């Protein structure tokens, strides 16, 4: 019957791997890489764009970074149309919380849900993972400012900055070197797309193949305001700090 | 009987490769070339009607076709998975959104919907992807002209100008030494037959070509009259005539 | 019906009337509106004696499924809740049901009241039926918790017989029990047509009544 | 790869008889029926001198008067053990009575071949049951994962089965008291046992009509670990 | 080979190794024998025990007070068959107040073992049975295989070395069948019949297990001492 | 509107002696003023030295009767041919009874045999399932006219000593099964004269180590 | 539905899937569980390959069930998530169902059990984890200390450690660990448990977790400065 | 739950020595309106049973169709079908018997009174009604709606007990059923001139009458009666 055909995704490895996991990890180690920073004064997310075209219409395109309320967004690294899909039910999760609280939810319980549903697949269903691993930058009032990263596994862990996607090794021995405590947003800005500069298999880095964003409480007194950076503006930061 | 295929048919290879993913862009290659281009008041849609036989009447036979009245869309690759594809984007405009807003929707959201359906082939149990690759050119109120591209993933792209199938990487190139921003609709039009006779070997006129374009309102098409905010359909698909008239000025 | 119970310094009584009828018409002298749940559980009847009889009996079993699990005897407390839980299943579908759930534990001994709404209320004495406001007076006037065994199951005896002759639906038979921390003790079943004369002349009490 | 049901050319369920193979990698088990009663007893096999022995519970009450020992993958029994006490008192429920020692078998039994692609694979556990009822006395079962069970005079599980049935053989006769049987089980116990036998490492039982099903206390059983040295010192 | 894996696959000269499969666990189990007359039916069969603490497993199953049968192969597949037809048996009497025939039981257990041997995830019955009876046309004796063929025969046996009694019952055809109105008498041709098939071993008080149906007597079956004057 | 319930009359007793039990029924059934038939037997013997009875609405008490015939003969299947004690039957038929508790049999139904003692037994059924045994007790339509009767004669209620004047109760003597017949007949000859769906005829079962017996006698048929 | 049975006997008698999640075990971080007299402490390992990571928000090692259980684990961490929402689902289940919060015994009997239904369900993999349980009974002032595993097997410890290199740091408890004289006071009992660790961890410093629970409901998570003085205390009475 | 909309009145029958005989009218009326004059409500089962139904004609239908399909489903795989594994009576009956008290208890009724009647293997009479509630019931003589109340007092003259049938014969039997018919159109307000009456005999067989008349029938005197009591012209 049908069992001949049937790939068995979530099984063990005899070392007590999970294969489907470990070869959705080794799609996303081609994706362009993600980067995210979290300062004492807002968080900033760096992504690169795979391989351009000039033709590409970049203003309305969206493949890295996306906002799933006021309050959190998410930087990707792999299948983005898988990504799509846990995108939208973490949006829908989100008003869930809200509606029942009447409270913004907290990032972490957003981002436990989210990598939940992707341990499920891993666990049960007979279907392949997704593809994506997640960089949740968000702010709630119990923590603040936090940094979050979860993978096909459906394991999450909170960072004070990390990078996903490809050259990950590299990106996160740079960061690891220049962060310090004490950084501000601005500061925190610099060492991302210096990382990038750095990392990326390109020639150069260019405004065309990046997107960005910030988390800052760089809004008007007591409130949050998230950014997603327009091609002008990711163009204006590169010769800000330096690096066209 | 029931389906006993609960089980992905697409999976991650060692390499991180998704097969089934990478050999339904391979039928999408092999497929016969379409393109699409921006202007600035428009967007055009183009490719080859490649007739299998002489006898059979290829008018009957729709690569172009209407999603909404302000949507088209074309592929390249396997047909008979692009006319389900446009049965069910047909559809979902209407039930995920002309139904709840009572307008039809945005390209973008559109393609979204369109997307999503296929990302579900590469990720449900006893499936194929959809060996397809589509372009939806569209216009919205708020967002103005678009032009997407639709790959077997899921995975969707806007465009200034591009191509998909036999020949689109010497199509792509072609296009890019010709697009601007600063191009009217007829220009593009001028550029897509350009572009297009490229990659057609056999005969090329208004018979073995279909052309469509997303532009402005045709209140001629709308069949009734009274209601001053209903404009009529800004998709509109080129006669015969209407292309072979332009390849006098080719 | 008339049934009651009572919590004091040595365990819990439990006393009940015997007689049913339909209508007018007296259908038992002599029914058991005690459920012998287990040796150390005990549990009253009131309203349908069918659903009274299968629930309780049906609460035998999980309470010895749950010793079997445990390898510990029940509380008196999760005992009467997992009776108030089957109760809220076939909440508005008819049932009735109203049954003090009398026992010894490890805080003692316990008394809980449950009816066919779900309710559970803890309680050092209660009584249930269509006699019980005959019941309570006597209950209220003579209840003491430094009560001697012998004192209190005359107390509930001689509350019961109040209810037997003033209710028209109550009587027959008084059931006596006694429930101690080794588990419950029948004191046995009592006319009381040959209670009523016998209490009339040691106590005095019903001059009214001419015997 | 190939069907959780299927047969061998022999005529045998692959499953089954693989689930049998981890049954003999279990820790032993041995049951002796009397006239007198029936004596369950078990090596305990603790992994580790800091695993609490107390904890091991490889012999179980399913009623008053039924009792059950096991052998191999240990928590397989489990729902095995819920599914035989519900059985038993449900049964009273449904007919005021005790159930016989057979028909619960037989229920416990029934679970067995279940199974296929109900759960997805049998038992890796072998069970014991011993108790007693007024129809037929004092009963010891083997409940295996095929779904057979044979009723036993005398009867070993686990690694150590085949050398102490060989024992069992020589030893049981109709006549042997309760006492006796407790020794015995020791005895052959000890024999089979990797480490040294004690009231730690292994466990007694017994089902009689009076007291019903009883696990023997620590104190108790090294006692007769005490008795059955001075015994086999006597000659 | 290649085609045993499941029962839904047939081999290239059209055979279900599954199925034959399932026939060889009736092969290796013990031997029971079948047989009737026109007043009586009667099965016999050899129990076997797992050793000599254990008891002799059981084989003969009674369906209704008008049928039953014996077993060799799975037990617990027998169980699962036999608790069918008592469902069947007592569907009939409950809603048409008739008892049920033995021939259109055997067609029940024909479709029922069919349905196990033609769908995926299944596996076929690995037991066989005979089936004896008494309804409105008489005595009846029945053989189940798994395959789903069931077959009506005057005498017969299953399981292990029996081609033994089978040849038996072919020669003493004509005289068995002929027993009418003697009970005691057809339980010996059957207890001389499953005696061919005997090795080694032979007929002890609580290994003998015999079973009779017929005309004035109710599905009745013999173990310990009661078959001992058979012996 | 469909009533999906029906009223077929008839009237049951049972009695409990020391080591016996009788089960008597009339064997009229009928609907509003019309006989059905004079004669459409009411007790049934069930197996295992168990009769039964299921007064009240007849296509009820025929499912019930049905079914618990039934339950003993899966009880033998299932527990190695072991006999059903009447206790054991009770109970079962409290869960037959109270499987259609939001939709009734709606029969009085009672049981009469030997305990595992011996000694006779009655138990007593409401519609929903309670139960309980008893010494004596009367079911259906004259129900109300028989068991103040069985009061007064069987437990020798309201019934003292002679010269005491109330002081001293008449001692309960244990009844045989010729008297407690009598006792039975002239409850029904009594029912038959003042209520109409009594008559026609009346069939005893009794019940003893010996087995189950039955006798039958002519009841006016008016 | 998905009913592809993934957990199934081998020719050896062994089902390869559940020892398989045996080995994920061996591959998480080190977990370490010592009762002392009137006191429980769990400690865990922390890998150090893993810098930048906010230890704020980061998710615990240690979880608790209840306000009286904890419940601490080795091995896949995703998988360890969904043991331990069934188990604080079933501990509020059971206070509303019996109104007496549960033993330390039954929690670990819930969640061993859905450990087992996972090994012979259809379509389903076995959890990759291993839990320690630990906690006081209500109205209970004996130590409880519990071992689960992918099989579904369960069992009481004086001690126990289970993830990787457990194999060294059960052979220090089970020279180091009396039963007759178990560590009197908490300070013993920590000492103990970070000495433990420190036979596998490499660095003292933010690679150990330390969580005492004490009787009623007293569960408290040691700081690093804490863990600090009792790793600087061990090496220093070592330097001789 | 339903009413009944076209309908069919009594149905009546007795036991006599040899066998059973069972009649019916041919009408389906309509409330108050005779609509249908041709309606066979007395519906044969093989050469041994004939089923006599009263009530709801639509419902009739349906279980004149389930009892040809028993027919067919009996004769499969039965080589014994016109022989020992031949519908009988008392089959026929219980299967219709747990269909009625099955619609009842789903308070979806058959709205029928039906009474079968035949002859069994061994010779014995077989007559059992049944009804929409699934009640049933035996007796010498069965009848349904009006013919209980008016046709049983008169049948039951003839066998008042089961005594009476081996002293009752097929002319006696046949005599009082035809009579009874006449009373029920003298006074059932929905009968109908016209009858059918069967006979099975387990001598003779199945014999079905069709197209019977009520005669011999008593108006003369109507002719003597004037006013309502003062009037004399
Ligand atoms: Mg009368």
């Amino acid at each position: 019957g049908s069992r001949r055909y049937d790939s068995r995704t979530t099984i063990f490895s005899p070392e007590g791997r999970l294969y489907q996991v470990e070869y959705a990890l080794e799609s996303i180690s081609h994706a362009g890489t993600a980067i995210g920073i979290m300062a004492s004064d807002g968080i900033v997310l760096a992504a690169e764009r795979k391989v351009t075209s000039t033709l590409l219409e970049q203003d309305t395109s969206t493949e890295k970074l996306y906002k799933l309320n006021d309050k959190i967004a998410v930087a990707v690294a792999g299948l983005t149309a898988d990504a799509e899909i846990l995108i939208n039910t973490a949006r829908i999760h989100a008003q869930n919380y809200l509606k029942t609280y009447n409270e913004d939810i907290p990032v972490e319980i957003l981002v436990r849900r989210l990598s939940d549903i992707k341990q499920g697949y891993t666990q049960h269903g007979g279907l392949r993972p997704f593809g994506v691993s997640f960089i949740y930058a968000g702010y709630d009032d119990r923590y603040g400012y936090q940094l979050y990263t979860s993978n096909p596994s459906g394991n999450y862990t909170g960072w004070k900055a990390i990078s996903v996607g490809a050259n990950t090794s590299a990106a996160q021995t740079l960061l690891q070197m220049d962060y310090k405590d004490d950084m501000k947003v601005d500061d925190a800005i610099e060492l991302a797309l210096k990382t990038l500069s750095k990392t990326t298999d390109s020639s150069a880095l260019t405004y065309d193949r990046l997107e960005f964003a910030t988390i800052r409480k760089g809004a008007n007194d007591g409130e949050v305001y998230q950014k997603i950076f327009k091609p002008q503006e990711i163009k204006d930061i590169l010769v800000k700090t330096g690096i066209t | 009987m029931t389906d006993r295929y609960s089980f992905s048919l697409t999976t991650f290879s060692p390499s991180g490769k998704l097969g089934q993913i990478d050999y339904a862009l391979t039928a999408v290659k092999q497929g016969v070339t379409s393109l699409g281009i921006k202007a600035t008041n428009g967007v055009v849609i183009a490719t080859e009607k490649k007739s299998s036989s002489p006898l059979a009447m290829s008018e009957t036979l729709s690569k172009v076709s209407l999603l909404t009245p302000d949507i088209g869309a074309v592929y390249s690759g396997m047909g008979p998975d692009y006319r389900v594809l446009v049965d069910k984007s047909r559809k979902v405009a209407h039930t995920s959104y002309k139904r709840i807003y009572g307008e039809y929707p945005p390209t973008k959201l559109l393609v979204s919907e369109v997307a999503k359906i296929m990302q579900e082939a590469t990720q449900s149990g006893g499936v194929r992807p959809f060996g397809v690759s589509l372009l939806i050119a569209g216009h919205d109120e708020f967002n103005g002209f678009s032009l997407y591209q639709v790959d077997p993933s899921g995975s969707y792209f806007p465009w200034k100008a591009t191509a998909i199938g036999k020949g689109s990487v010497a199509a792509k190139t072609f296009l890019e030494k010709r697009w601007n921003d600063e191009l009217e609709l007829e220009d593009a039009i001028h550029i897509a037959l350009l572009t297009l006779k490229e990659s057609v070997e056999g005969e090329f006129n208004g018979d073995t070509i279909e052309l469509a374009i997303i532009g402005d309102e045709n209140p001629d098409l709308l069949g009734y009259t009274g209601i001053p905010t209903d404009k009529g359909p800004r998709f509109r698909k080129l006669t015969s005539q209407e292309i072979n008239d332009r390849l006098e000025a080719l | 019906t008339t049934t009651l119970a009572f919590k004091f310094q040595h365990g819990v009584i439990a006393a009940v009337d015997s007689r049913a009828s339909a209508g007018s018409y007296i259908s038992a002298l002599r029914m058991n509106k005690v459920i012998e749940i287990n040796p150390y559980l005990l549990g009253t009847m009131s309203g349908c004696a069918a659903d009274c009889q299968y629930w309780e009996r049906l609460l035998a079993k999980e309470c010895r499924l749950y010793y079997l699990r445990n390898g510990e005897r029940i509380s008196v407390s999760a005992a009467s809740k997992l009776l108030s839980n089957m109760m809220c299943q076939y909440r508005g579908m008819g049932l009735s049901m109203g049954s003090m759930i009398c026992g010894w534990d490890k805080k003692g001994p316990g008394l809980y009241y449950v009816d066919e709404h779900g309710t559970r209320l803890s309680g050092n004495m209660f009584s249930t039926g269509s006699g019980n406001t005959y019941a309570y007076g006597v209950l209220d006037s003579n209840y003491k918790w430094d009560l001697s065994v012998e004192d209190a199951l005359y107390l509930g005896k001689r509350s019961i017989l109040a209810a037997a002759h003033r209710d028209a639906y109550s009587g027959g038979s008084v059931n006596l029990y006694h429930v101690t921390e080794d588990g419950w003790i029948y004191h046995g079943n009592h006319d009381v047509g040959e209670l009523f004369w016998k209490v009339k002349e040691e106590e005095g009490s019903f001059n009214n009544v001419i015997g | 790869d190939r069907g959780v049901s299927t047969f061998s050319p022999e005529g045998r369920l692959f499953q089954v008889e693989y689930s049998l193979e981890a049954i003999k990698l279990g820790s032993t088990a041995i049951g002796i029926a009397t006239k007198e009663g029936v004596v369950l007893g078990v090596e305990k096999r603790a992994t580790s001198p800091l695993l609490e022995s107390d904890s091991i519970e490889k012999i179980v009450e399913i009623d008053r008067h039924i009792g059950c020992a096991m052998s191999g993958l240990t928590a397989d029994a489990r729902s095995m053990i819920e599914h035989a006490r519900t059985a038993a008192v449900t049964h009273n429920l449904y007919y005021d009575e005790d159930i016989n020692v057979e028909s619960l078998t037989q229920s416990v039994c029934d679970l067995a071949l279940r199974f296929g692609e109900l759960m997805s694979r049998p038992f890796g556990v072998a069970l014991l049951i011993a108790g007693h009822d007024a129809d037929d006395g004092y009963q010891l079962f083997h409940a295996e994962p095929s779904g057979t069970f044979y009723r036993y005079n005398a009867k070993a599980i686990g690694s150590g089965s085949e050398g102490a049935q060989a024992e069992l053989l020589n030893e049981w006769h109709s006549s042997l008291t309760l006492k006796e049987a407790e020794l015995l089980v020791l005895k052959i116990l000890k024999q089979v046992m990797e480490e040294k036998l004690d009231e730690n490492n292994a466990q007694l039982s017994c089902i009689t009509k009076q007291d019903g099903f009883k696990i023997y206390d620590n104190e108790k059983t090294a006692e007769l670990i005490k008795e059955l040295k001075e015994k086999e010192a006597a000659e | 080979n290649n085609y045993d894996g499941d029962t839904v696959t047939f081999s290239p000269t059209g055979r279900l190794f599954q199925v034959e499969y399932a026939l060889e666990a009736i092969k290796q189990g013990s031997v029971t024998v079948g047989l009737r007359s026109n007043t009586h039916a009667v099965l016999v069969a050899l129990k076997r025990n797992a050793d000599e603490l254990s008891s002799y497993q059981k084989k003969i199953i009674k369906c209704d007070e008008h049928m039953g049968l014996s077993l060799a192969g799975l037990a617990p597949d027998a169980r699962v068959l036999s608790n069918y037809l008592r469902q069947q048996c007592n569907y009939s009497s409950l809603v048409f107040n008739r008892k049920l025939a033995v021939e259109r039981a055997g067609h029940l257990l024909c479709d029922k073992a069919q349905k196990n041997t033609q769908s995926y995830g299944g596996r076929p019955y690995g037991v066989g049975l005979l089936i004896i009876g008494y309804d409105k046309s008489g005595a009846h004796l029945l053989e189940f295989q798994p395959s789903g063929n069931v077959t009506e025969l005057y005498g017969t046996a299953i399981g292990a070395r029996s081609q033994g009694a089978k040849t038996y019952l072919e020669r003493t055809l004509d005289t068995f069948i002929k027993i009418d109105g003697n009970p005691d008498e057809l339980i010996k041709a059957g207890v001389e019949a499953i005696s061919q098939s005997l090795r080694d071993e032979s007929l002890t008080v609580d290994n003998l297990s015999i079973a009779i149906v017929g005309k004035d007597t109710p599905f009745t079956i013999y173990d310990g001492e009661a078959v001992a004057k058979y012996i | 509107q469909f009533n999906p319930y029906g009223d077929n009359g008839g009237t049951i007793l049972g009695i409990a002696g020391e080591d016996f039990a009788v089960l008597a029924g009339d064997t009229r059934n009928i609907t509003d003023y019309s006989i059905n038939s004079r004669y459409e037997p009411k007790v049934f013997d069930c197996g295992d030295n168990i009769v039964m009875s299921a007064n009240g609405f007849a296509a009820d008490g025929d499912a019930l009767v049905k079914r618990f015939k039934n339950s003993v003969k899966w009880y033998h299947f299932d527990h190695n041919d072991k006999k059903l004690s009447i206790n054991s039957a009770a109970r079962n038929i409290q869960h037959l009874l109270y499987s259609r508790r939001f939709f009734p049999y709606y029969v009085y139904n009672i049981i009469a045999g030997l305990d595992e003692d011996g000694k006779g037994a009655v138990y007593s059924f409401d519609p929903v399932g309670s139960y309980q045994r008893e010494q004596c007790r009367a079911g259906g339509a004259a129900a109300s006219l028989i068991m103040p009767f069985l009061d007064n004669q069987v437990n020798f209620k309201n019934q003292y000593e002679p010269g005491t004047n109330g002081k001293v109760k008449k001692p309960l003597k244990y009844l045989s099964v010729e008297e407690v017949i009598k006792l039975v007949r002239d409850s029904f000859t009594s029912a038959t004269e003042r209520h109409i769906q009594v008559g026609d005829g009346l069939e005893i079962l009794i019940v003893t180590k010996d087995g189950v017996r039955k006798e039958f006698y002519e009841l006016k048929r008016d | 539905g998905y009913d592809r049975a993934l957990s199934i006997f081998s020719p050896d008698g062994h089902i390869f899937q559940v020892e398989y999640a045996l080995e994920a075990v061996k591959r998480g971080t080190c977990a370490v569980g010592v009762k002392g007299k009137n006191c429980v402490v769990l400690g865990c390992e922390r890998r150090s390959t893993l810098k930048l990571q906010d230890t704020r928000i980061t998710p615990s090692k240690v979880s608790k069930i209840d306000s009286h259980v904890v419940l601490s684990f080795s091995g896949l961490n995703a998988d360890s998530r969904i043991l331990i929402e069934k188990a604080r689902v079933e501990a509020q289940s059971h206070r509303l169902t019996l109104e007496d919060p549960v033993t330390v015994e039954y929690l670990t009997r819930y969640v061993a059990g859905v450990q087992q239904r996972y090994t012979q369900s259809g379509g389903v993999r076995p959890f990759g984890v291993s839990t320690l349980i630990a906690g006081f009974d209500p109205r209970d002032d004996e130590p409880k200390l519990y071992q689960t595993e992918p099989s579904g097997i369960y069992s009481s410890w004086s001690a126990q450690t289970i993830g990787r290199n457990s194999k060294t740091v059960r052979e220090f408890l089970e020279k180091n660990y009396d039963r007759k004289e178990p560590p009197a006071t908490v300070e013993e009992c920590v000492k103990l448990t970070v000495r433990s660790l420190l036979e596998v961890v490499q660095t003292g410093a933010k690679n150990i977790e330390i969580t005492v629970v004490k009787p009623d409901s007293d569960i408290v998570a040691l700081s690093s400065e804490e863990i600090n003085q009792y790793v600087t205390q061990i090496e220093q009475e070592k330097q001789e | 739950t339903q009413q009944p909309i076209v309908t069919g009145t009594s149905v009546i029958s007795m036991k006599y020595d040899n066998g059973v005989i069972i009649a019916a009218d041919n009408l389906g009326s309509y409330g108050s309106l005779l609509r249908f004059n041709g309606v066979e409500r007395l519906i044969p089962v093989g050469d041994n049973t004939v089923v006599g139904i009263s009530g709801d004609i639509s419902d009739m239908q349906h279980i004149e169709r389930l009892l040809k399909d028993l027919v067919t489903e009996n004769a499969y795989d039965n080589p014994l079908a016109d022989a020992e594994e031949a519908l009988e009576p008392s089959y026929i009956f219980e299967y219709l018997a747990t269909v009625m008290y099955q619609r009842r208890s789903k308070m979806n009724p058959l709205w029928n009174a039906i009474i079968v009647a035949g002859v069994q293997s061994n010779g014995d009479q077989f007559l059992r009604y049944v009804n929409l509630l699934g009640v049933t019931y035996s007796s010498p003589t069965l009848a349904t709606g009006f013919g209980a109340h008016m046709a049983n007092p008169l049948l039951r003259k003839v066998v008042d007990r089961e005594s009476d049938i081996p002293k009752t014969t097929v002319q006696v039997a046949e005599e009082a059923i035809v009579n009874a018919m006449r009373v029920l159109y003298y006074r059932d307000a929905r009968s109908s001139r016209n009858f059918s009456l069967a006979i099975i005999d387990k001598n003779t067989g199945l014999t079905f009458k069709k197209n019977l008349q009520v005669e011999n029938m008593k108006w003369d005197f109507a002719k003597d009666i004037k006013g309502y009591g003062t009037q004399k012209i």
